[PDB]
RNA sequence: GUUUGACCUCAAAUCAGGUAGGAAAGCUCAAAUUUGAAAUCUGGUACCUUCGGUGCCCGAGUUGUAAUUUGGAGAGGGCAACUUUGGGUUUGUAAAGUGCCUUCGAAGAGUCGCUAAGUGGGUGGUCCAUCUAAAGCUAAUAGUCGAUCCUAAGAGAUGGGGAAGCUCCGUUUCAAAGGCCUGAUUUUAUGCAGGCCACCAUCGAAAGGGAAUCCUUCCGGAACCUGGAUAUGGAUUCUUCACACUGAAUGUGGAGAAAAUCCACAGGAAGGAAUAGUUUUCAUGCCAGGUCGUA
RNA sequence: UGAACGCACAUUGCGCCCCUUGGUAUUCCAGGGGGCAUGCCUGUUUGAGCGUCAUUU
């Protein structure tokens, strides 16, 4: 019969897509964006990541009324927060002033990130690419963000940030750094497998 | 006319079955159960019953079209549908993580309010002193009753308070008439404005809950007979000349907390 | 800022990963429909260029047109009447060009409403709403 | 201000419809359901172990009439809850039908 | 965690508001971080002094909306005991201008010419001269007879594709193409769960199929057809579908004869009793029948 | 009636939704009023997709 009729169009392409991606030779511009932070780490970035989360609009028009009502009737340290935004983030790594980056995997226009990760490392910033644009939006109050970014820190987080930068330095840096630099996606279907590399 | 067809008209317009009168309202059933609950909207039983279904003898349930159709214009549904809209945004705002807008979202909500309701179906007191009955039944059957993972605390706190209420009005104008004393409770019988009002007190000891019965369908009860008795006591206490809500005595609160 | 990076490497269209890209871009298009929306700009920075701000009644639309000169006249301006002809309650502002086989051109045009507001209470882009 | 304010004020308006069909109340209990009736009223084990045996919708009598020689000795009804339960059902899903008996 | 939830893409609504069809003068963007604070904007709602304003709320937006900048440069700082000020009353340590000092200082690619460059590039001159493309704005007589209903050969929308276009092809095609049923209200507490079925609109006959009127529309008498709500009698025989005589999903047959239309058969879902049990293909009783043509 | 807009049209034919009124009237009949075209834009609400993810104090 025609059985295809249980599939929308947009369902098939949608998933013929998830097939060419695994099944094409991506190059290694775009291949390194598989490896990502695991577990562990990931839990642990996005802790540090949670507590300089920026002020949404009620906070921030609610804390600029109340001072606004004191003044009505009759000295601060400087702020901290993630940075976000690709020009902003993109300027903050040329000059030298991030601390650690994230770089979200699944940027639709991939070529919106491909060259962070070597602009990251030519320019001597932390990065690691995170598994999830949307996860990167929720620190920010965003549905999603391409990049976010560490300038300054508060003084009780200054070990943490440093010993996040070690462990990802170990972890994602020194550890994918051979691999990195390889085309990917190769990967051989049983049918495929099975009448190549047996024969 | 050509020649009409079979089974569309007549006894066939004016009955229209659940599932029709549901996807008619585009709205799920427990919601349509809730709103025939609160407006009083009952199943009807048509003098043809193979006609009003189109022929057919499997069994269905016939729903009066006209009453669907004044359901159609409740103003109870759009607060359903915009509960339903704050549910799924705070649903949104607390997976971000984001707490002081939940908080925000939950401050800015407002519920429904069934006075309409009652006022159209009892357009007199009277009508509201006929129904007042089985209306004090369920609330004094909530008032004794443990809080439990659906029933809350505060809603059996609201019931036992109304409860008290009525009974320090009943004693206080002296309308007591009959009582008698069963092995389910207490069958108290008052002359409210020249009408006959019976209610059962269950007896002050433990209750066992079985886990048979429906509490998502005795909550809308007691929902809906809450706000009746809410509207029934201002009218008593105001045409009394008493001052409503009455006072509670904190003192003497702590010691029995009952009608006294 | 982060579009020179994105000028500077489209501007090497032969090259492994605009090559691998453009190959599996050119499959997806071409299960579409011949002129349909883009959700957002495939080169943000070529649209900033000519003109395209990320602001309500911005449009952008796909459009494939068949190559040569033969039937058994510009292929740009064919492509944006047509995308003009569906969207007639929009004004084409501009186009640019996104891929291309041996028998499709693509591009992506950009397009502004001018019956929107914030169209009209600029000063800036209400020169389009004028007749 | 929740539910403050006169709602039927002085109206007397009826809705006398032709399909506006009342429940018709609940019958008042009788002699047998009292905590200490008549001995006569009680059941036989017999007639016990007839109505413990009959489906719940097919009983005449939804109880067991018990005798108290005290008030202290009444135990808390079981069936309390399920019997307001019921009669809640019967609100809504019960089919109403005028008849003239 | 076999759970719950964020996004992305694609949909739908007679959703809220809109839109299309036809007939003498200079300037503005993009390109270098507001990061000590998206500072920006549509809409809903309530008021007001209503071509708009304010408060509140849902959203768009960081894959970038405001302020600043456009080689004529320009920007960040510093110094003048420098100069200036809006809206129908002004005010904020707010917005600018001139001179000097100091630190900096981007520039439009399937584009120029198969496919580039950055003291680059374009065009001219017998090494020199002159401009700065690949972005934009800018004044000077009928219930009964026919149509109406149905489909026939065929024509022809939607989905999709071609063509500069007026438009053409293709008729069920890699279309999310719509109806029905069940349920105590749906087990972290009242935000729908499960199941069934397949296939395409519509037009096309006053000679085809088709419910009913005669002595064909008015008058008198007499009679049928269809649809509907209902009441009475009888049957359903000890109390529960007969020797009138219940019958769901599902699957077939006859009449029509391509379709409309009518009937029946298998099947066994469901329902039926003590001051009116269930059914009413048995009989009687009530009401109605529009539009167009009619010489 | 016409770009002409519920569907058709060589017929002055055939429907659906909402409100309201009148005749024996909860069921039937009729009258009156208001609606139901397509492409596109912004927003609202309701969804689909083992498309990408996270998910032990």
């Amino acid at each position: 019969l025609s059985r295809y009729v249980k599939w929308p169009e947009y369902v098939r392409v949608q998933r013929q897509k998830k097939i060419l991606s695994i099944r094409l030779k991506v190059p290694p511009t775009i291949a390194q964006f598989q490896y990502t932070l695991d577990r562990n780490t990931a839990a642990e970035t996005f802790k540090l990541f949670n507590k300089y989360r920026p002020e949404t609009a009620a906070e921030k028009k609610e804390r600029l009324t109340k001072e606004a009502a004191a003044v009505a009737e009759g000295a601060s340290p400087k702020p901290y927060a993630v940075k976000y935004g690709l020009n902003h983030v993109v300027a903050l790594i040329e000059n030298k002033k991030a601390k650690l980056v994230l770089i979200a995997n699944d940027v639709d226009p991939i070529e919106l990130v491909v060259f962070l990760p070597a602009l990251c490392k030519k320019m001597g910033v932390p990065y690691a690419i995170v598994k999830g644009k949307a996860r990167l939006g929720t620190l920010v109050n965003q549905k999603t963000s391409a990049v976010a970014a560490l300038t300054e820190v508060r003084a009780e987080d200054e070990a943490a940030l440093a010993k996040l930068v070690s462990t990802i330095d170990a972890n994602f840096a020194d550890k994918y750094d051979e691999v990195k630099k390889h085309w990917g996606g190769g990967i051989l279907g049983n049918k495929a497998q099975a009448k190549m590399d047996k024969r | 006319m050509r020649i009409k067809k079979k089974n569309t008209r007549g006894n066939a317009r004016n009955f229209i079955t659940r599932s029709q009168a549901v996807r008619k309202l585009q709205v799920s059933l427990a919601d349509f159960r809730r709103l025939c609950i609160f407006k009083g909207i009952y199943p009807r039983e048509p003098r043809n019953k193979k006609k009003a279904n189109k022929g057919s003898t499997a069994p269905t349930t016939f729903y009066y079209a006209k009453d669907i159709q004044y359901l159609m214009h409740e103003p109870v549904l759009a607060k359903f549908r915009e509960h339903k809209t704050f549910a799924r945004k705070l649903t949104r705002a607390l997976g971000r993580g984001e707490v002081s807008s939940a908080k925000r979202l939950e401050e800015n909500r407002d519920s429904y309010t069934l006075d309409h309701i009652i006022k159209e179906r009892y357009p007199s007191f009277p009508d509201a002193i006929r129904d007042i009955d089985d209306a004090l039944n369920m609330l004094f059957l909530f008032s004794n009753l443990p809080s439990t993972n659906q029933v809350s605390s505060k809603i059996i706190n609201d019931a036992q308070k109304i409860c008290n209420q009525w009974l320090a009005y009943v004693a206080k104008e002296r309308l007591v008439r009959k009582v008698f004393v069963s092995i389910k409770g207490v069958y108290y019988q008052a002359n409210i404005k020249g009408e006959e009002v019976r209610w059962l007190v269950p007896f002050k000891f433990p209750e066992n809950i079985p886990s048979d019965v429906d509490f998502r369908i005795m909550l809308t009860f007691l929902e809906f007979y809450s706000t009746l008795l809410h509207f029934v006591l201002y009218k008593l206490y105001t045409d009394s000349g008493l001052i409503y809500p009455p006072k509670l005595d904190l003192k003497k609160d702590k010691i029995i907390s009952g009608l006294s | 800022g982060a579009y020179k990076y994105l000028e500077e490497l489209q501007r090497k269209k032969q090259s492994d990963v605009l090559r691998f890209l453009q190959r599996v871009r050119v499959w997806e298009y071409r299960q579409k429909n011949v002129i349909h929306r883009a959700a957002r700009p495939t080169r943000p920075d070529k649209a900033r260029r000519l003109g395209y701000k990320a602001k309500q009644g911005f449009v952008i639309y796909r459009v494939r047109v068949r190559r040569g000169n033969r039937k058994r006249r510009s292929l740009r301006a064919t492509a944006e009447e047509r995308v003009g002809r569906r969207a007639a309650n929009l004004r084409v502002l501009n186009s640019y060009w996104v891929n291309q086989d041996s028998t499709y051109k693509y591009f992506e045009v950009i397009l502004v409403d001018p019956q929107h507001k914030a169209i009209r209470r600029d000063a800036r882009y209400n020169w389009i709403c004028d007749p | 201000e929740n539910y403050q304010y006169d709602l039927w004020g002085d109206s007397t308006e009826t809705n006398d419809h032709v399909m506006h069909l009342r429940a018709p109340k609940l019958p008042p209990p009788t002699n047998e359901e009292s905590y200490n009736p008549p001995e006569e009223y009680l059941l036989s084990p017999e007639e016990k172990e007839a109505w413990e045996n009959t489906e719940y919708s097919e009983r005449e009598r939804n109880f067991i009439p018990q005798k108290y020689s005290a008030l202290r000795k009444v135990p808390g009804y079981g069936e309390s809850i399920r019997e307001r339960f019921e009669r809640s059902l019967d609100l809504y899903l019960a089919p109403r039908v005028r008849k003239n008996k």
